């Protein structure tokens, strides 16, 4: 019953947000703090309500909480959300990470800050919406919701240093990508609705009910395709990922707004939730494609976030190398596995925040984001190099960071079920060591190659440290104890391979 | 002994605190973080050794918490203490300690005091993970550390960028080692169900029954991780080429912490590696090829630093032949001694390098034997130490434990390996100091600690580790006076060919093959350019091929295809009415023409 508003607290508060901006400039930065203070409330509320480290596992489905209104009963269509512990973890990060966005985009005193804010706060009511529906028309509107505002702002609120055509090009081949898909998604979902229909009777979206279908070989497979060629576009997969670098370098340069869109974690909770449940004939023969456009993907992100010569970019690679690591870890049956792909996405939404936020406030200090006009600025600044360096040891896959945690436990499920792919991949974390590595030597340390880098620069103020500081510490403590994280989602994840593997 | 854990928080506290004070603190009192940080640990470890000498030495177990459990999947963070255990922690925190002080001594009026020593502190808080470690996985993480530890560590003066790239390739090799270690971690799991080592020790014989191939593979991965961290053959090649650092850290990795791990790793892991005998085997091959690899390449390198780095290689094979050999007593007994005297010879180096300002290579000293006498007697007892001379030194004593160990199992040729190994590093440490020298506290105690008052000190290593086959008394007596007898035959030549003029050195080293084989072992036996030419030139290429993303382009064409398909169907709006007409008919046309066919 707190799913509903969970959603909506997001879209009043922007809507105030929005109303307020009359009232002053500096007035609607604190609307939307405090109501991402109410949805982060609400949702650590849901945590320590539902009673998620002593529950059982019921098989699919078996929801915490859920809701139940009719939205369209001409097709028996609801707004159906249902919130369980991997759900309630994913929005929990979502929040954390809203938190995060409101804080890091605070030195705006711009004229029309109040739209911005708008669109942020319905950016993550849409990937909340994402997290908690389970109707499958409800799910695909949030997913394709969420795509409005952030174009917006890429096309407007960007890169100034750039022109307006390279953002609004960014722009509109992440909105074509991410719409083109959610069409061929929502193919999938009405095939799947027809079939459902013919074979029962029954005209029904929701999840639960289309579970149960005789589901015939080849038209399983194509529904299955088209459900993991937008998860995988989203997700990014290669060679379905141009859009990620070109949306993170043209980018507005607070480094909110890379919080708040494109770190996502839908794709592969959509590949969790909807991709194995509803198709286990399917995905059981699609595994090998998938788990090697997985391989392909991590050595491919590697090698494009070795040569560079663009920070943000770097890192949006390392988002396509992490991203590859989870989605071999999908489609491998594997309790083990599932739970280490869920700590490593946590993980990386962690690292991959704090890395972007450090970004844009170097870019802030030294007006450029090539790293060839840039070295030895250990010895110029005072806090960032250093968190800088930490985030990049936690991106490598280091142990007291939560990556390490997430990518080993991947692997232990996959060598549980393939061998050489997990061996292929372990060689892939040498690469992401490797160009983590050359970041560094490329970024911070060595001599100064212009002036801009050979001038002391100002340091850091208290807010950004301090939400710095407070990533590190997360980052910390997930990576040292992750069992309650672990114990959070047991059940879900039970299901899901419960779903999979014992229908095989 | 309850204050096990004390050894990770203090160093832990140090590093913490070093590393936010961001260098506003004074040297002093940082000096007093750091050092006191390293001693409390130190003063714990010995409480926590007379503890266990008092109780019966029995093993202890201390489970702080819980790292993972899901399913069969139980990982714990579980500390042990044994007798391998407390010999290990002794000696890092002991050498650790001296170090540290030296280095409070040394590092004065430099930038990064205070990280330097949070980098040291997190190095020894890591080796204690490493060494206190009772599974697989939190002996991963002191691992990781150690790796992490050793880039932060080497690359220290980021000003010039070949430490930097040297710091990169030597994370690099070990990262591949960490690889091949985790591939070793999957299998045990997969087999064995758990990575206790204990556990797996007494699940494995019961679970490997008709088949010991997974087994003979895990070893065989335990083997390559070790061989990545302690810079071993195949992944050897970052020793030399990282140790442009500055010298307490280089003694502090060649002394105690990192070359040490895969020795640790081939030890604890003894039991593994007795029921595969083929890869404990291959563990002694791969020592014997590498210590004479590494006295070839001491034999005509001009750095100090350089020849002390291929010494600890030596070193480090020689530790590897003795556990292949079935002969761990030794291994450690061996760690021990040259963790002693590798300490004071790389503190010796840096006192000699102070002293001359700058890193001038061994044919630009001479006479420095009576300039700095303390100095001189400091480099002369290690270097005794490491050439293992008879009834003074403790390495002597160590390396004839080795080769008992290696006659009574049966290892002729790898003994043979050995005695010509003792040649090669007795003779190549004193060219080292004839050519140098002719032509304070820390000091002291390692100037005691590396003669035979170290051969005093036994590890507790009974009823730890199996006990290697004894020689007999006669067998001994001729092994001992064998290695002595080569030993001091090394010693006459190296002042034979070195102290006077060096005519019968030039002479054979401008001829072609002989300047073809300074330049072959200079480098390393090519071990560098192969590496560059099989694995880092590819990837390079391979990165300059794919800057581009050929992927998006071609996920691009479809773009381009309806660009093109547009402006060419935007060619048919020209504005004529007949034009309009002439294709209202020709529509017209096809539909019927269309309708008529169907
Ligand atoms: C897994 C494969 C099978 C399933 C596929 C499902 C479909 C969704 C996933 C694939 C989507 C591919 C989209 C590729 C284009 C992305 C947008 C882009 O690159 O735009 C570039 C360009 C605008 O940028 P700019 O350079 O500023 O324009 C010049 C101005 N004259 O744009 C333009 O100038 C015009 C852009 C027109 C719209 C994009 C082209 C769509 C063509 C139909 C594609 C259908 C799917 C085909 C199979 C996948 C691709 C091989
Ligand atoms: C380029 C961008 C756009 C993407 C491509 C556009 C969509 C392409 C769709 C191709 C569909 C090919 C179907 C081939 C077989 C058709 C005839 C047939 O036998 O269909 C089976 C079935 C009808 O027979 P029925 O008695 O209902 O059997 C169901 C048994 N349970 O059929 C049904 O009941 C319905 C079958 C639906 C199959 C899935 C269609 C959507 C798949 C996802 C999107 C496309 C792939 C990505
Ligand atoms: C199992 C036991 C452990 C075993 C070993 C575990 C190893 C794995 C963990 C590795 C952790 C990261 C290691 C690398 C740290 C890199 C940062 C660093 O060292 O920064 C040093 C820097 C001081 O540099 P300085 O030259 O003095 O500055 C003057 C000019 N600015 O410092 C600064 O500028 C300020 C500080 C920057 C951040 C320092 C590190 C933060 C993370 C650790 C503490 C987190 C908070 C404590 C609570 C955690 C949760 C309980
Ligand atoms: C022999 C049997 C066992 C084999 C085990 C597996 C192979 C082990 C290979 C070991 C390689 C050791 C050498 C690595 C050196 C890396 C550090 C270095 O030299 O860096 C120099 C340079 C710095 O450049 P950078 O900071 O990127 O800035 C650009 C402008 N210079 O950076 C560079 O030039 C880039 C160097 C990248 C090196 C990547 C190595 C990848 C190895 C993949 C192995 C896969 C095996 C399957
Ligand atoms: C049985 C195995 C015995 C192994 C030990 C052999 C000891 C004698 C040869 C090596 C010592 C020697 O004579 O070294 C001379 C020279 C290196 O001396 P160096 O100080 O670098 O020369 C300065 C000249 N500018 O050495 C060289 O340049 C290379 C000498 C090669 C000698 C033949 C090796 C055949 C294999």
């Amino acid at each position: 019953m707190l799913l509903p508003w969970l959603i909506l607290i997001p879209f009043i508060g922007g809507f105030l947000c929005w109303q307020t901006e009359r009232f002053g400039v500096k007035v609607p930065r604190w609307i939307a703090l405090i109501t991402m203070g109410l949805t982060l409330a609400l949702s650590l509320q849901l945590w320590l309500q539902g009673g998620y480290s002593l529950t059982q596992s019921a098989g699919i489905p078996q929801w915490q909480s859920e809701f139940d209104m009719p939205w369209i009963p001409r097709f028996g269509i609801s707004i159906h959300l249902a919130i369980d512990g991997l759900s309630l973890l994913m929005v929990v990060l979502t929040g954390l990470l809203g938190v995060l966005a409101v804080l890091c985009s605070w030195k705006e005193i711009e004229k029309y800050q109040g739209f911005f804010h708008l669109n942020l706060m319905w950016i993550l009511g849409g990937v909340i919406g994402v997290f908690l529906a389970i109707d499958m028309f409800l799910f695909f509107f949030f997913w394709e919701m969420m795509l409005v505002p952030m174009y917006f702002l890429i096309a407007l609120w960007g890169h100034k240093a750039s022109d307006g055509k390279t953002r609004i090009t960014a722009a509109t081949k992440f909105f074509i990508y991410t719409q083109a898909s959610g069409l061929v998604m929502l193919i999938a979902i009405l095939a799947l609705v027809f079939v459902h229909y013919n074979a029962t009777g029954v005209w029904t979206f929701n999840y639960e009910e289309l579970l149960n279908t005789p589901m015939s070989s080849g038209v399983e497979y194509l529904l299955m395709l088209g459900f993991f060629i937008a998860f995988a576009v989203k997700m990014p997969v290669v060679p379905l990922h141009g859009w990620l670098p070109d949306a993170h370098s043209q980018a507005p340069t607070a480094g909110s707004v890379d919080l708040a869109g494109i770190l996502l974690k839908t794709a592969a909770y959509g590949l969790l939730r909807f991709s194995l449940p509803l198709f286990p004939n399917a995905s059981a023969e699609f595994a090998p494609i998938a788990m090697w456009l997985g391989v392909i993907g991590i050595f491919y992100g590697a090698w494009m976030a070795f040569a560079q010569t663009d920070i943000k970019r770097l890192i949006a690679y390392t988002s396509v190398s992490h991203m590859g690591f989870v989605l071999i870890a999908i489609y491998t049956g594997s309790q083990l596995a599932y739970q280490g792909a869920v700590i490593q996405m946590i993980a990386h939404g962690l690292s991959a925040a704090g890395l972007f936020i450090l970004c844009g406030q170097l870019y802030e200090r030294i007006h450029t984001r090539d790293m060839r006009m840039m070295g030895g600025l250990w010895s110029k600044m005072k806090w960032l190099p250093a968190l800088s360096l930490f985030f990049a040891v936690a991106t490598l896959g280091m142990p007291g960071t939560g990556n390490f945690v997430g990518e080993f436990m991947i692997l232990f499920g996959s060598f549980q079920v393939v061998p050489v792919i997990t061996v292929i991949s372990t060689f892939g974390l040498v690469f992401a060591s490797v160009y983590s590595l050359a970041m560094l030597h490329r970024a911070y340390f060595g001599k100064a190659k212009s002036q801009i880098a050979s001038q002391e620069l100002p340091g850091m103020s208290l807010r950004e440290l301090f939400m710095i500081l407070l990533l590190v510490v997360l980052l910390v403590l997930l990576g040292f104890y992750p069992q309650p994280i672990l114990d959070t989602s047991h059940s879900a994840i039970g299901n899901i391979q419960q779903w999979f593997v014992n229908s095989v | 002994m309850n204050m096990l854990a004390l050894t990770i928080i203090l160093p832990l506290i140090g590093f913490v605190l070093l590393a936010f004070s961001r260098g506003r603190w004074s040297e002093n009192v940082s000096a007093i973080v750091g050092v006191g940080s390293v001693g409390l640990a130190a003063l714990v470890t010995a409480f926590i050794g007379v503890d266990f000498f008092a109780n019966g030495e029995q093993t202890y177990s201390q489970p702080l918490w819980t790292w993972m459990s899901v399913g069969d999947f139980n990982i714990g963070f579980n500390l042990v203490l044994d007798g391998l255990s407390l010999t290990m922690l002794s000696v890092v925190t002991g050498v650790g300690f001296l170090i540290h002080m030296y280095a409070s001594w040394y590092m004065r009026g430099e930038e990064g005091y205070s990280r330097f020593f949070a980098y040291t502190n997190l190095f020894i808080a890591s080796m204690v993970v490493l060494v206190l470690a009772d599974n697989l996985l939190l002996m991963y993480l002191g691992w990781e550390g150690v790796g992490l530890c050793s880039y932060l560590l080497i690359g220290f003066y980021y000003t010039d960028p070949k430490n930097g790239a040297a710091a990169m390739k030597a994370f690099v090799v070990t990262r591949v080692g960490d690889v091949f270690l985790a591939f070793a971690l999957f299998i045990l799991y997969n087999e064995l169900g758990t990575l206790n080592f204990r556990e797996m020790v007494e699940l494995a014989p019961a679970h490997f029954a008709d088949g010991n191939n997974m087994l003979m593979w895990a070893t065989l991965m335990l083997l390559g991780g070790a061989v990545g961290k302690s810079a071993q053959l195949p992944l050897q090649t970052w020793l030399a080429d990282a140790m442009a650092g500055p010298t307490p850290v280089s003694a502090l990795i060649h002394a105690a912490t990192m070359v040490t791990a895969g020795v640790y790793l081939i030890a604890r892991t003894h039991g593994l590696f007795l029921m595969t005998p083929e890869v404990l085997h291959l563990v002694g091959i791969v020592g014997a090829v590498t210590l004479l690899l590494a006295g070839f390449a001491a034999l005509v390198q001009t750095d100090i630093k350089r020849v002390l780095a291929y010494s600890t290689m030596s070193q480090i094979g020689y530790m590897f032949l003795a556990l292949g050999v079935q002969a761990w007593d030794a291994a450690i007994f061996h760690l021990m001694t040259h963790a002693f005297f590798k300490a004071l010879l790389f503190l010796a180096s840096g006192s000699v390098i102070l002293a001359c300002h700058h890193e001038q290579n061994i044919f630009k000293m001479g006479g420095l034997r009576k300039s700095i006498p303390l100095v001189y007697l400091c480099f002369l007892v290690g270097g005794a130490a490491l050439s293992a001379l008879p009834l003074v030194t403790a390495g002597f004593f160590s390396k004839d434990e080795i080769l008992a160990g290696a006659m009574a199992n049966g290892h002729i040729n790898l003994m043979v390996a050995g005695l010509v190994g003792a040649f090669m590093t007795s003779l190549y440490t004193f060219r080292m100091i004839f050519i140098v020298f002719h032509g304070s506290l820390p000091l002291i105690v390692l100037l005691i600690l590396s003669t035979f008052v170290g051969a005093l000190i036994v590890p507790p290593l009974q009823g730890v580790l199996p006990q290697t086959t004894e020689l007999a008394h006669g067998s001994m007596l001729t092994l001992e006076i064998t290695s002595g007898v080569v030993a001091v035959v090394g010693i006459l030549l190296a002042a034979w060919l070195w102290l006077g003029k060096r005519t019968l050195v030039t002479s054979i080293a401008n001829s072609a093959p002989g300047r073809l084989l300074s330049t072959w072992w200079y480098n390393a036996w090519g071990f560098d350019w192969l590496y560059d030419k099989v694995f880092v030139k590819p990837f390079l290429g391979i990165a300059w091929l794919l800057k581009r993303d050929p992927l998006n382009s071609m996920m691009n064409i479809p773009a381009v295809l309806s660009r093109f398909a547009g402006k060419g169907l935007l060619l048919s709006e020209n504005g004529y009415l007949r034009w309009y007409v002439a294709s209202m008919s020709i529509g017209a046309v096809v539909v019927l023409a269309l309708l008529m066919v169907l």
